[PDB]
């Protein structure tokens, strides 16, 4: 059982948040009789790498002496862009190829992580007013200014909300907002309705705060009292959730030109906007209707 | 009423 590996070393280069790359080499069993490989946990963990790393395939059979293309793939998502953004974590880490019945070998990953004003908290963005990677504000500019398009360009846009945007597009927008203060975002109003989308499910505390959640869900057949939980948030978390009701009931007003309704607003943005840590997520969407209506 | 409460976020972009 032997292997033979074209490189050991890998090296992920400006790593940037929902962006993908892959590093490939090249495995060759060069023992006489064949062997399992398999990427396994390093001394107690429960997983062979860290959540934006990946291995395909992750295991395999090696006659002697077949050949196979290991990607090692980075993807920072939703679930790591936050630490990565804080430098909680940076893009290091070890994988531990691993033969039945034989040798380990050490593949070393190394790189950098370029931070993104996605995945960063509404106190933070409130705080700075110049780009992540160029009195506090009331909202974020980042929202700010996808929402100022989206207000300037697609009150009259069919289907917003309910179409995809485009996936180059996605990524200019965030490098854009990542890096600049623009006179205009780049992409179709798909694209940066989506980035809004992306960027509410991408903040590490939710619109309104995890906390107030459950009482959000008690309170949602009394407006007044729903209100009342919505003072409960920090400033810059109720001027968010009043910014966006506030643009959504604008949009509501074009719904016969853009499609946006009652039921769409209220399935799509209550996830977003009020994420927990059934019929719970009846008592939701009646919390968020309550504002639009 | 949406622009003017838009207006008034948007001070210091």
């Amino acid at each position: 059982p032997s292997l033979e590996l074209s490189r050991r070393e890998f090296v992920f280069e400006n790593v940037k948040f929902r962006q993908l790359q892959k590093e490939k080499f090249q495995i060759s069993n060069n023992g006489q009789v064949p062997c399992h490989f398999s990427f396994i946990p390093k001394l107690n963990d429960s997983q062979y790498c860290k959540p934006w790393l990946r291995a395909e395939p992750f295991e395999g059979y090696l006659e002697p002496n077949e050949t196979v293309d290991i990607s090692l793939d980075v993807y920072v998502s939703k679930d790591s862009v936050t630490i990565l953004n804080s430098g909680e974590d940076k893009i290091e880490d070890i994988l531990v190829l691993h033969l039945d019945r034989g040798k380990d070998y050490f593949l070393t990953i190394s790189g950098n992580y370029l931070p993104s004003c996605f995945g960063t908290s509404l106190e933070a963005l409130c705080r700075m007013k110049r780009p992540i990677r160029e009195r506090p504000l009331q909202v974020p500019k980042e929202i700010w200014l996808l929402v100022d398009h989206l207000f300037k360009y697609a009150c009259h846009q069919e289907d917003l909300f309910q179409t995809p945007g485009m996936q180059e597009e996605l990524q200019q927008i965030i490098d854009c907002l990542d890096t600049s203060i623009p006179e205009t975002i780049p992409g179709s109003n798909h694209s940066v309705a989506e980035a809004l989308l992306i960027f509410l499910e991408a903040l590490p505390e939710p619109v309104i705060c995890y906390e107030l959640y459950q009482r959000c869900l008690d309170s949602a057949y009394d407006p007044r009292i729903c209100r009342q939980v919505i003072s409960q948030l920090p400033r810059c978390h109720r001027n968010v959730f009043r910014y966006l009701m506030a643009f959504l009931r604008e949009l509501l007003k074009f719904s016969e030109y853009n499609s946006v309704n009652a039921n769409m607003i209220a399935t799509l943005f209550t996830s977003l906007l009020l994420r927990p840590p059934p019929s719970d997520r009846q008592r939701a969407i009646q919390f968020l209707l309550g504002f639009l209506l | 009423p949406f622009a003017r409460l838009h207006e008034c976020y948007g001070q210091e972009i």
